[PDB]
């Protein structure tokens, strides 16, 4: 998660993370490709019946 | 807020994951102990 990992539970930080902004999205986009892959990746194995 | 989470107005079919179930605060509060050890200023406010 973007938030609660750098400053959970203050919201004082968190309008200080809209300053950099579209950092974190880029990050979540990134393992959410990886996830989706292991689900691919089994499938290609035992899935040939 | 899936809607927001994408910054669009459409989305197409599938699953998608957006902000956390977290409780804002309600309130704020304070503690420190004191129970013993008063300062003996009695003696002085108390002599003739």
């Amino acid at each position: 998660d973007c938030t609660m990992y750098i400053c959970g539970d203050s919201t004082e930080c968190s309008n200080l993370l809209l300053q950099y902004g579209s950092f974190c999205t880029q990050l979540k986009r990134a393992l959410t490709g990886i996830a989706v892959e292991q689900d691919k990746n089994t499938q290609e194995v035992f899935a040939q019946v | 807020e899936t809607k927001c989470t994408l910054k669009s107005f459409t989305v197409e079919k599938g699953i998608y994951q957006t902000s956390n179930f977290r409780v804002q605060p309600t309130e704020s509060i304070v503690r420190f102990p004191n129970i013993t050890n008063l300062c003996p200023f009695d003696e002085v406010f108390n002599a003739t």
